[PDB]
């Protein structure tokens, strides 16, 4: 029986707890002594398992925190909207987008930092922004600033309604645990209304007011001439002048004679020419198909009627004889814990980022941004930080759910089981053939760069020596190249440029052109394979033995994070989970760091350019170069860091000043990452005597910071100091030769 | 290793501009640190790092060579100084494991039991890697900025 | 309990195994080592001519790449001996483990020369 | 109280088999046995990794090192209320008990212990390390 | 093996006893305390120098201490 | 209202209209007395 | 072994380097530290380390000992 | 020796609250040889505010 279950009036809204810090924590509660107090109580803030046992209690808060987020969200996007309205040149924008660099932020004239208001044109100075929100607004159909600050207005209230809806459903009216317990009531709703719904009302925006207005705009009409939305749902007239489809309105939907419709909702693939985005066609029927594929996916779970498939039964029948019990178990898992849950969401969101970045540098589904080369690196490189982010703290919550929430009097001989039984297999395996990679692609290149040091380019690893062809990959390129012609016969065209064919140019410039895979793009290829496989190797390591392992057979009573057990036994530092997260942050940052510098050399170097033959920016240097450690350090770093670090007296300056900043803060956390809190607390006994001496000791107590906070604040450190580097080198090295 | 850096970083820059004829270059440009990364590092690895190319090689090759060498030895310094033992004890008894299962292989057995490296011996290893990478990394620039130039 | 795989509990491994030359249990330490020696140095020939410094001169690839394989069969019979010298102080003797490394030097080097021979 | 014998012959939980358990110490050096008596049919957790099922009454596990028997000797003590023994066995065949080597679990005081290690002293009673320099080894000065 | 030592200015808390992952420690009688108990580490050989019986300890300074000496097989807590 | 006066008084509330304070006034004056060197 | 260091250094100038070449015009003769005998080379680097005035490839030394022997008295 | 709640000084060089004050909880009158129980209104690094003192260790002042 699946209904509404809420308590009335849980908790008092009331001002008293906020003039008690820590009153969530029995612990924190008593006051503060020490200064490890304070860490303690933003550490532990929104460690909701530690402060109740009560699920429902645990569940409550999350829901309230959830609607926090959002409102926050909300007023992000109500900021952006209002700034691309206010402080913005987007209507000339609108007007000459080939030679106008999207502006949406202006510094004040004050201490001379006014300089970094440049001449972005259209009569405007400010910073090139390069979140693409002119190019989203463009294919929105967009036009004026007043829109935009519509929208801006809507986005507070929807900000101000989810901070109401955060208070009113933790204060007011709080749902019960089995309501919260009801997934497969929630997986329809969620299925149905929120993907379903969702790309079904923005096919439906997009139908009635996108395609009309974009028409328009790339068959070149003045943007204030262009007929207002209203008037294009209001006067079907119109719509019919556009595409003939709209007179006959929506009697050929009824009457299944779908093939009349084919005016806007088209398979063409490819670029539109005039443009360098995907058919906004195209585009529609794919949010019309996406629409009816997740509205029929919403009703698969029974909920208050007996049709429905049920999620313990599916579980429950999936069993083989390798495997014994098989998925018993893991229905009684996945809706007791939240940390399981977080796992595989976070892990499934992080993928599904990095997936994000690679389709939309691929198939540029916006207007005029492939030829916006700043706007296509900044997204990429942004949601494959964002991804690998998510991914290892996927890896956390594993581990979190391996020692609090795992219960083997639950979870017997049952596949968590065998794979907790059999993880010395497991972990031998991934270490092995992580060293093979490791060997084999990162000894390509030290080999490259002793050949090429020793005078013999002949005995290298490259396209002209001894070549090592990506086979594989060049017949998956030219499959998909061929598919439009046998294997979908309705195709005009590839899904892709990026598999073969012409080349589509936008304003002189190159929107997309065909990638070629050689030598130098297996060995990039079976570096990313290595660096990913040792991250896989630590985060999995880390949950594996997260419980016990033959060092520390009692490691769960010790819990999720703590420093370790003792000098003993040789010693035992890093043996936490969390210490396995804290290593799998820094392979993080490897991995992903090396993924973006393939990006952005194989795309300045082979795609993008002007169109006179394509003159590529950095002149197709790649393909014999990327294969030595010398060949990255000269002509990527080196040669691309001239913007950057002669960025100064212009609008790029700033650039040049988070370029130098990052390095502090990078160099600012080795201190942390390389030394240990004993040597600071006795510093700090004697700066406490000089205090003492006259007088100004404070009464809660200088204490060093405890040694997983030193790993926290080194790791945090580390990686906003390299991130920001390379943004900064990203930024102004795109911008400068874009 | 810092204030040596320091110190001599300063005496090569001023040398260096001594030596070419432009004193102003570092009487304008030592007063900021951007001045500093642009117009010494920056600048005076030109030809080190063109020792070898794809073009060919000369003379500046070793020196080339020995300053990634120097940057490959600091930064695998910093794997020992981060990174504590009991992971590598944990990843090391997986290995005894799968060395004392895998048949015709475990015909062949240690004499010395291995384990993780110590704390102690943990933070001498990382030192040392760091400092070596340190000082052959500052030694090739130096030898070959000086030399290519002069 | 052990955990049973097919891999590490099928019978045919088992027989693979038990007639593989290091496993049966009443040859003699040099037969076993001539025999090892006679597999490792004509699997080991290849790859130096092949891919070695010399590859690309004809006439002299093979002779390179044969006899740098025969140094590191060289090699590996010194680390045979050193390790028999550090492990034991039939097959598991002190005695036996030079018989060993022995026919390991003798069929290493055959199976170079025969792996030219070729 | 007298000092039990190991019977080899008692059953064991019912488990199906780690990669997490003995290794070639067990056959060279030593390995450790546990031994206890359950009330009832109950599932706990192997310290070596997995889930095992204890049989009603006599239970019999054997441990590579020390700190895994401590380790399940907590977990059934304060988990389920149980009393187990655990001995060293060598590859001869010698079987050495201990804990509680007197019987009497070592958290509480049992007449007839003689103290060990125990210094009558503080620990800035100790001398300096000036006077306890060019012995046969190296010493603390905590040793005398 | 390592060296353990217990000192005077021991209250007989037991919480050193019920912290050592190793059964090393053990209480006797004793008359020095109102607890009429003493610490005591008559197997030190099996000791391994976690140091938890010295995060346990309450006093100050510890009255339980843990010198790292030679290592063994025991000591290093290896189970190969 | 006393709890919500408290929770102001609360550290890094004080620390956070302190310093906006302290900003906001050296702002003022160097947008009133541009670029000063000495004096 | 500081002395078998320093006689060395004196061996290896005196049989692979230039010093009585140097003493004639040390301002544009560069100092030649020791011969290289290294299999891994290939022939342009054979050809870049055969600078000058010497036989096959050699290091160009940065040690100042032939300025000092130079002064002291070698000639 | 002193009385119940008056105040001392340490005088036991390796204490943590060493050339410090702290207040008498009780005195045991015994032939135990720690009797006199302080309390510290600041903590140690343990997060133990009480200890056993001596006669000698401990200062009415
Ligand atoms: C505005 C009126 C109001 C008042 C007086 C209260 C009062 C209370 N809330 Mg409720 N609640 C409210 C609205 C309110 N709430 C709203 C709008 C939400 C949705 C977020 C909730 C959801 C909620 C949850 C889930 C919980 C409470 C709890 C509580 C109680 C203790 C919390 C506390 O003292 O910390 C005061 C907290 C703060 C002062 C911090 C505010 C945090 C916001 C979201 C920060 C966002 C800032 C943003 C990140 C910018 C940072 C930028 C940069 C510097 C990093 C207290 C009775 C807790 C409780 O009852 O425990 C028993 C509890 O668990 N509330
Ligand atoms: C960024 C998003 C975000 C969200 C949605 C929350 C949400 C919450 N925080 Mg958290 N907090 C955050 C960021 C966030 N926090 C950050 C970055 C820190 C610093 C590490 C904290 C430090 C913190 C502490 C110390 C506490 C909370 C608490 C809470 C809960 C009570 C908040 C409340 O009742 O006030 C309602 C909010 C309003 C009425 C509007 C906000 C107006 C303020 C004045 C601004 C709520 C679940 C409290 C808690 O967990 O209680 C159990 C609590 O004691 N937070
Ligand atoms: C079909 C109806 C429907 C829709 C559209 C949603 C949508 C959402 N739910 Mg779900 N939910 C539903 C039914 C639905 N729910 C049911 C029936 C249950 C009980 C089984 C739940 C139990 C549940 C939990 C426990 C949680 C959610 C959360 C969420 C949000 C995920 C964040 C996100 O990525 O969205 C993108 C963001 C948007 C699309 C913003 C628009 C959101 C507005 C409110 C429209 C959504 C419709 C809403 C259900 C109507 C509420 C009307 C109200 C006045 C009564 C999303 C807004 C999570 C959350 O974030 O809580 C705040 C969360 O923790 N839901
Ligand atoms: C389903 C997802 C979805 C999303 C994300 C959007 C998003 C947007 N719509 Mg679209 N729209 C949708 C579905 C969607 N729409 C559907 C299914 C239709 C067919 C009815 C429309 C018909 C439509 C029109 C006619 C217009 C938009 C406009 C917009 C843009 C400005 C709206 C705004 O933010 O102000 C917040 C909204 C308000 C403050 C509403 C104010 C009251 C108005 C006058 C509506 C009055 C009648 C209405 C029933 C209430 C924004 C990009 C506007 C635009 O910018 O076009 C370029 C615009 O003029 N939409
Ligand atoms: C999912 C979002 C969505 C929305 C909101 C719309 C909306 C619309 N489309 Mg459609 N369209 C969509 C998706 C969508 N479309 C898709 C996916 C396709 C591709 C198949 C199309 C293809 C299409 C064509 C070919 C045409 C339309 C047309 C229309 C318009 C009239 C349709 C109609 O008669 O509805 C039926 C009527 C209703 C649903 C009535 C609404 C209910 C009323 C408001 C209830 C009021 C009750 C209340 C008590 C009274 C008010 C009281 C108050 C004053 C106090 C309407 C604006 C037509 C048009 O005009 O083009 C410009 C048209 O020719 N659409
Ligand atoms: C240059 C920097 C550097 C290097 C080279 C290494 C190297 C390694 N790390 Mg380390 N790591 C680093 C930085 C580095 N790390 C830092 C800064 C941290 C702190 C966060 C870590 C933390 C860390 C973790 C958490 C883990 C590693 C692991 C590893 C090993 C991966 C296995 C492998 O690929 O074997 C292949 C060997 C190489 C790639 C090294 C280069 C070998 C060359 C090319 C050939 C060698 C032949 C040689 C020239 C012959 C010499 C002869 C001469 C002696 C005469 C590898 C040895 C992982 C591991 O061991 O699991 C398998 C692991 O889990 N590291
Ligand atoms: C780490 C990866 C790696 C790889 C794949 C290579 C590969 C190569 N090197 Mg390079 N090298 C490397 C790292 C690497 N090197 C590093 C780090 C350095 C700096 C120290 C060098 C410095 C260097 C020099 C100076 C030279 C080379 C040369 C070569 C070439 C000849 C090598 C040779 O003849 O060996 C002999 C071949 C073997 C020993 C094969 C052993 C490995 C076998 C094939 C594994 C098979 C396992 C099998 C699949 C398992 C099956 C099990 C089943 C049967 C049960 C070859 C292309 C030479 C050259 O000129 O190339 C053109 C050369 O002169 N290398
Ligand atoms: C720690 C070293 C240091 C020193 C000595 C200075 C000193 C100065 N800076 Mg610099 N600066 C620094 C670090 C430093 N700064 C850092 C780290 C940054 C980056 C954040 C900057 C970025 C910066 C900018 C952008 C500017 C300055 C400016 C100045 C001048 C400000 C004079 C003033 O504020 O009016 C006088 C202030 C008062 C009178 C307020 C005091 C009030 C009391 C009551 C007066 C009592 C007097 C009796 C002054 C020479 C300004 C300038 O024009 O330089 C020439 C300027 O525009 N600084
Ligand atoms: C620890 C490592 C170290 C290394 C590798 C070097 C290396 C060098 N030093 Mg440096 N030096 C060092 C530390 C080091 N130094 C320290 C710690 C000091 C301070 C004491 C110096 C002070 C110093 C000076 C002042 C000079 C050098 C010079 C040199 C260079 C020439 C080689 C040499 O010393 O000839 C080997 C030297 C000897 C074998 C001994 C020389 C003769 C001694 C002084 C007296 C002999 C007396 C005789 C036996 C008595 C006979 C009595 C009679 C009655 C029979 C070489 C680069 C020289 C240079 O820069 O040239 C360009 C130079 O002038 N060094
Ligand atoms: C090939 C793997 C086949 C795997 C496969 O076919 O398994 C299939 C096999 C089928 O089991 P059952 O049919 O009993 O399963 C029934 C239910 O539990 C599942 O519905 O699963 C196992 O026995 C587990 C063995 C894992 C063995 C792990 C091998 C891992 C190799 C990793 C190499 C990956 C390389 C490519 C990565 C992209």
């Amino acid at each position: 029986k699946v209904k509404i279950a809420v308590d009335r009036n849980p908790v008092e809204t009331s001002f008293e707890k906020w003039a008690k810090p820590g009153h969530f924590s029995r612990t924190l509660s008593k006051g503060p002594n020490t200064t490890t107090w304070i860490w303690n109580l933003h550490a532990d803030a929104h460690d909701f398992d530690s402060h109740t046992s009560d699920l429902e209690e645990i569940s409550r808060k999350v829901f309230s925190a959830h609607f926090g987020q959002l409102g926050i969200i909300f007023i992000w996007l109500s900021g952006m909207y209002f700034h691309g309205a206010r402080f913005s040149n987007y209507e000339a924008w609108l007007s000459d987008p080939t030679h106008i660099k999207p502006s949406a932020q202006v510094v004040w004239p004050i201490v001379g930092q006014e300089i970094l208001n440049g001449d972005v044109g259209g009569g405007f100075q400010g910073i090139q922004i390069t979140s693409g929100f002119f190019q989203l607004w463009r294919a929105s159909g967009i036009t004026s600033e007043l829109q935009l600050y519509t929208t801006a207005i809507g986005g507070l209230v929807m900000a101000a309604a989810m901070f109401f809806a955060g208070w009113f459903h933790y204060h007011k009216a709080a749902p019960k645990l089995e309501w919260f317990q009801n997934v497969e009531s929630m997986l329809n709703h969620h299925l149905g209304g929120l993907l379903g719904l969702g790309s079904l009302a923005w096919a439906g925006h997009q139908i009635h007011v996108s395609l009309p207005v974009n028409k328009l705009l790339d068959a070149g009409v003045d943007p204030k001439e262009i007929p207002l939305p209203h008037d294009l749902l209001l006067n079907r007239a119109i719509m019919a002048d556009l595409y003939p489809s709209f007179a006959k309105g929506i009697a050929p939907f009824f009457t299944l004679n779908w093939s009349e419709y084919s005016d806007f909702l088209t398979f063409k693939g490819g670029l539109n020419p005039v443009t360098g985005g995907l058919w906004l066609s195209d585009t529609a029927h794919h949010h019309v198909a996406i629409a009816v594929l997740f509205l029929v996916a919403g009703h698969m779970y029974r909920t208050n009627w007996g049709i429905g498939h049920s999620m313990k039964e599916i579980l429950e029948a999936h069993r083989g004889p390798f495997t014994g019990e098989g998925h018993v178990g893991l229905y009684e898992i996945l809706t007791t814990s939240w940390h399981a849950q977080l796992a595989i969401n976070l892990a499934l969101f992080g993928s599904l980022s990095i997936i994000v970045a690679h389709h939309m540098y691929a198939m540029p589904p916006y207007p005029y941004l492939a030829t916006d080369y700043g706007t296509q690196l900044s997204l990429f490189t942004h949601h494959t930080w964002i991804g690998g982010f998510c991914i290892v703290g996927a890896g956390a919550h594993a581990a979190i759910f391996m020692v609090r929430d795992y219960d083997p009097t639950n979870n017997y001989n049952n596949l968590l089981d065998r794979v907790i039984r059999h993880r010395d297999a497991i972990i031998s395996h991934l270490n092995w053939v992580c060293i093979f990679l490791g060997f084999h692609s990162f000894g390509l290149y030290i080999h490259n760069d002793t050949m090429s040091a020793l005078g013999r380019p002949q005995d290298m690893f490259s396209d002209t020596a001894i070549q090592l062809q990506p086979v594989f990959a060049q017949w998956i390129q030219n499959t998909h190249f061929l598919a439009p012609q046998l294997t979908a016969p309705n195709a005009l065209a590839a899904t892709s440029l990026t598999w073969g064919g012409d080349l589509v140019a936008v304003g002189g410039k190159v929107a997309m052109m065909p990638i070629s895979l050689g030598t130098s793009d297996f060995m990039v290829h079976h570096i990313h394979a290595f660096t990913i496989h040792v991250t896989v190797l630590i985060l999995l390591k880390g949950v594996l033995f997260a419980r016990s392992s033959r060092l520390i057979p009692d490691k769960a009573n010790l819990g999720f994070r703590f420093p370790c057990d003792g000098p003993g036994r040789g010693g035992t530092c890093q043996v936490s989970a969390w210490d396995h997260v804290f290593l799998g942050l820094f392979w993080m940052y490897n991995s992903l760091s090396i993924v973006i510098f393939h990006f952005s050399w194989k795309m300045q170097s082979d795609v993008w350019g002007t169109v006179t033959g394509v003159s590529h920016i950095t002149g197709g240097n790649f393909a014999q170069s990327a294969n030595t450690i010398n060949g990255w350090l000269r002509d990527f770093l080196w040669a691309q860091s001239s913007q950057v670090i002669q960025s100064y007296g212009s609008a790029l300056s700033a650039y040049g000043l988070i370029f130098l900043g990052a390095h502090f803060v990078w160099a600012f956390s080795l201190m942390f990452l390389f030394s240990g809190r004993g040597y600071w607390q006795e510093l700090i006994e004697s700066i406490v005597w000089a205090h003492n001496k006259l007088k100004v000791a404070p009464a809660i107590q200088p204490r060093a910071l405890s040694i997983t906070q030193g790993r926290a604040v080194g790791v945090a450190h580390y990686l906003l100091g390299g991130i920001a580097t390379t943004w900064s080198f990203f930024l102004a090295r795109i911008i400068s030769v874009g | 290793l810092n204030t040596i850096g320091w110190v001599t970083f300063y005496w090569h820059w001023k040398h260096l501009t001594l030596w070419q004829g432009n004193v102003a270059q570092f009487d304008e440009s030592s007063t900021y640190l951007m001045g500093w990364l642009r117009d010494y590092l920056w600048l005076n690895s030109s030809q080190l790092i063109n020792g070898y190319n794809p073009f060919g090689m000369n003379s500046l090759s070793v020196w080339a060579w020995t300053f990634l060498f120097g940057h490959l030895i600091y930064a695998t310094g910093f794997m020992f100084l981060i990174s504590w033992r009991g992971y590598w004890q944990e990843l090391i008894e997986t290995l005894v494991w799968a060395h004392e299962k895998t048949p015709l292989a475990n015909l062949v057995y240690w004499k010395d039991k291995p384990v993780a490296l110590s704390i102690v011996q943990a933070r001498l290893v990382g030192l040392a890697h760091f400092s070596v990478g340190y000082i052959f990394t500052y030694a090739a620039f130096l030898i070959a900025s000086t030399s290519g130039r002069f | 309990g052990m955990l049973e795989t097919p891999v590490t509990s099928a019978p045919i491994v088992a027989t693979y195994l038990s007639n593989l030359p290091a496993y049966r249990t009443g040859v003699a330490p040099v037969l076993r080592g001539v025999e090892i020696g006679l597999a490792h140095g004509f699997l080991l020939a290849g790859p130096f001519i092949k891919l070695g410094p010399l590859r690309n001169v004809p006439e002299t690839a093979e002779i390179a790449g044969s006899l740098s394989a025969a140094g590191l069969v060289l090699i590996l019979a010194l680390c045979l001996s050193i390790y028999g010298s550090a492990q034991f102080q039939p097959l598991f003797s002190a005695d036996g483990w030079s018989e060993f490394a022995a026919g390991f030097l003798v069929g290493g080097e055959a199976g170079v020369a025969w792996a030219y021979v070729c | 109280w007298t000092v039990p014998t190991l019977n080899p012959d008692t059953p064991s939980p019912i488990f199906g088999g780690s990669t997490g358990g003995l290794l070639r110490k067990a056959q060279t050096e030593e390995f450790y046995v546990i031994t206890w008596e359950a009330k009832k049919e109950q599932i706990f957790e192997m310290p070596t990794g997995g889930a095992a099922i204890m049989r009603q009454g006599p239970n019999l596990l054997k441990f590579g090192k020390k700190e895994q028997c401590l380790a399940l000797t907590t977990q059934l003590r304060n988990k389920f209320k149980l009393t187990p023994c655990f001995y060293r066995v060598f590859p001869d065949g010698k079987v050495q008990y201990l804990h509680p080597a007197d019987g009497v679990y070592p958290e509480k005081v049992n007449a007839g212990r003689v103290g060990a290690n125990q210094n009558m002293r503080r620990i800035g009673q100790n001398v300096n390390p000036i006077k306890v320099k060019f012995s046969g080894r190296m010493m603390s000065p905590a040793e005398i | 093996a390592h060296i353990v030592k217990i000192y005077d200015t021991c209250i007989g808390c037991t919480q050193c006893v019920r912290a050592c992952p190793l059964d090393v420690l053990e209480m006797v009688p004793w008359d020095g305390c109102k607890a009429s108990q003493m610490a005591s580490a008559p197997r030190t050989e099996d000791c391994v120098g976690c140091k938890r019986c010295e995060t346990a300890c309450p006093t100050d300074f510890l009255s339980v201490r843990v010198y790292l000496g030679s290592e063994s097989t025991r000591s290093m807590g290896l189970s190969y | 209202m006393k709890d919500f006066t408290t929770y102001l008084s609360t550290a890094p509330v004080i620390a956070t209209i302190w310093f906006t304070f302290t900003a906001g006034l050296l702002i003022e004056i160097n947008r009133y007395f541009p670029d000063p060197l000495v004096f | 072994i500081i002395f078998l260091w320093t006689s060395g250094n004196l061996f290896h100038v005196a049989w692979q380097g230039n010093f009585e070449q140097w003493v004639t015009d040390p301002v544009h003769i560069r100092p030649i530290a020791h011969a290289i005998w290294d299999p891994h080379f290939g022939q342009p680097a054979v050809e870049a380390f055969t600078r000058g005035g010497a036989s096959g490839p050699v290091n160009i030394s940065t040690s100042g000992v032939y300025q000092w022997w130079y002064t002291i008295g070698m000639r | 020796g002193p009385k119940r709640g008056s105040l001392v000084k340490i005088l036991r060089p390796e204490s943590y609250w060493f050339n410090q004050v702290g207040k008498v909880v009780s005195v045991d009158q015994s032939g135990v040889r720690y009797p006199v129980v302080v309390r510290f209104e600041n903590q140690n690094y343990a997060g133990v505010t009480t200890n056993n003192y001596a006669l000698d260790e401990v200062v009415a002042a």
